[PDB]
């Protein structure tokens, strides 16, 4: 799901917490792709 | 292993284990139980 | 003096151990550094 | 855990594999990320 509250609201503490970090695993990418993606534009503002 | 008795489990017996030299891998090679489950430890270790 | 991979105590590492002048209380005997890593052991 | 060491010493292949799996691919992150850092880093110097 993209949802964790579902998990928690219907499921136990094991398969909702593997569950979570196969979710926490993708937004830690988006978030430090983000990252990488706002100082690269940074970079061609600061040359610019 | 030669238990004498056991207390019941709605009031399991609990016991201290500490302080003394047990090889473990006795009970791999043992095969005398029904179940030897070792969950969060390897028995092929334990005896070192 | 001879760096080896070894099973001390119980207490499992690889490296070299030799005389250590550190201060380790009473209470303790090997403390983790950082990697947990041992500075003197029982030292 | 943050070392393997331990479930080595302590645990079976199967289980200490799947848990290094996990742990190898956060320090594959780890080292690109940083990888990454130094470069935008190398990036604003060679600028300057
Ligand atoms: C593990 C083990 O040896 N358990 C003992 C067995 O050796 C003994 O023969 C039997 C008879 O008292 O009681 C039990
Ligand atoms: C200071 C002291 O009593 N040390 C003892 C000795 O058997 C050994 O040097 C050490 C190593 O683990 O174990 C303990």
């Amino acid at each position: 799901s993209s949802v964790l509250n579902d998990i928690l609201s219907r499921l136990d503490p094991p398969e909702a917490e593997v569950q979570i970090d196969r979710l926490i695993t993708g937004r830690l990418q988006s978030l430090q792709t983000y990252v990488t993606q706002q100082l690269i534009r940074a970079a061609e503002i600061r040359a610019s | 292993f030669n238990a004498t008795r056991f207390a019941s489990v709605y009031a399991w017996n609990r016991k201290r284990i500490s302080n003394c030299v047990a090889d473990y891998s006795v009970l791999y090679n043992s095969a005398s139980f029904s179940t030897f489950k070792c969950y969060g430890v390897s028995p092929t270790k334990l005896n070192d | 003096n001879k760096c080896v991979n070894f099973n001390f105590n119980g207490l499992t590492g690889t490296g070299v151990l030799t005389e250590s002048n550190k201060k380790f209380l009473p209470f303790q005997q090997f403390g983790r550094d950082i990697a947990d890593t041992t500075d003197a052991v029982r030292i």
